[PDB]
């Protein structure tokens, strides 16, 4: 798709496209960026009563699982296939391949087809999925999470027992403790 | 890089290990991270948790139902023992059969406190010797 001004013919502009649907896609604030396979999915409902804490352990124990933590959503970004979703890291359980210690506050990006996986700024949360693509325009792309399809997501209660009820947060604490003390 | 019994060093530096990777430690009594209640625990998992900044509390040798508090059967033996030939019971090893790295821990023996290896204390416990564990940390007894 391209144009020039007929009254100013030096003023030429161009962009590249195709009719075929695209699936090899990731975007970054740098000269080379990673790629993902059209990645989008859906989150769980907030404050869910007596939800399956053992299923959270089974999900974190999966062979595809290599990101898993509890954090506060800090801020968001604008490039629509990878709106960055910055964080405030509270704890980690399987942050995985070539990762290190917590409180790094790094991105966990999102895409416009994943409408069922929306996130709230300032909100405490729990999630699981694959590890980051490890290179960028920086010396590393370390912990720049993809938040790809089939990943786990839910809200983390900021105050528990008056919220009807504390047993949901205690089940999530038991899931986190099982991943820390027995693992996979 | 700077590894340890509760640790897992990386990137040319020291680091903590996962409490689940510390799971094979000897079982003992312990207490809650913010309450007086007693419960079962393991020394390596409690050390890895403390290396992650998690709270913990000590307990006496009889203060909880720790799985390793007595001699086991064949096919499930702790690191201080193994199955005997053509027998369903497990047997306790000599202190020279220390294949595991182990912590060093404080225990009372012959009426006196002394530092020994976690595997040697496990052998004395499994063989029914009169012992009483006092901390998952070593004693003052080696001071000079």
């Amino acid at each position: 798709f391209t144009v020039y001004e007929y009254h100013r013919p030096d003023k030429q502009c161009t962009m590249f496209y195709s009719t075929s649907n695209i699936k090899i896609q990731k975007v970054c604030e740098g000269a080379a960026c990673k790629c993902v396979e059209a990645d989008c999915g859906q989150m769980q409902e907030e404050l869910d009563l007596t939800i399956s804490a053992e299923t959270r352990k089974q999900t974190a124990c999966k062979p595809e699982i290599a990101y898993a933590y509890k954090v506060s959503i800090t801020s968001i970004t604008v490039e629509n296939v990878f709106v960055k979703y910055k964080a405030t890291l509270l704890d980690i359980y399987k942050t995985g391949e070539a990762v290190a210690e917590k409180d790094s506050e790094i991105t966990f990006i999102k895409k416009v087809t994943c409408t069922n996986a929306e996130l709230v700024k300032g909100r405490q949360y729990l999630i699981m999925g694959k590890e980051a693509l490890q290179i960028k325009y920086n010396f590393s792309f370390r912990y720049i999470y993809p938040l790809d399809s089939l990943t786990w997501i839910e809200y983390w209660p900021r105050d528990t027992t008056c919220s009807s009820c504390q047993a949901f947060l205690a089940n999530l604490d038991e899931f986190a403790e099982d991943i820390f003390l027995n693992g996979c | 890089p700077k590894c340890q019994r509760w640790e897992k060093l990386q990137n040319s530096r020291c680091v903590c290990k996962m409490p689940y990777e510390c799971g094979p430690s000897l079982d003992v009594c312990a207490q809650d991270e913010r309450s007086k209640r007693i419960l079962p625990l393991t020394v390596c998992k409690m050390h890895v948790l403390h290396c992650q900044g998690r709270n913990y509390t000590l307990t006496g040798r009889d203060s909880c139902t720790l799985p390793a508090s007595a001699e086991k059967a064949c096919g499930a033996c702790p690191l201080w023992g193994k199955c005997d030939a053509e027998s369903s019971k497990c047997v306790c090893r000599e202190a020279s059969e220390c294949e595991e790295e182990g912590f060093s821990i404080c225990v009372e023996v012959n009426g006196k406190e002394q530092t020994m290896s976690e595997c040697e204390a496990g052998a004395l416990r499994c063989r029914g010797q009169s012992i009483s564990v006092t901390s998952i940390r070593p004693c003052a007894a080696e001071t000079q």
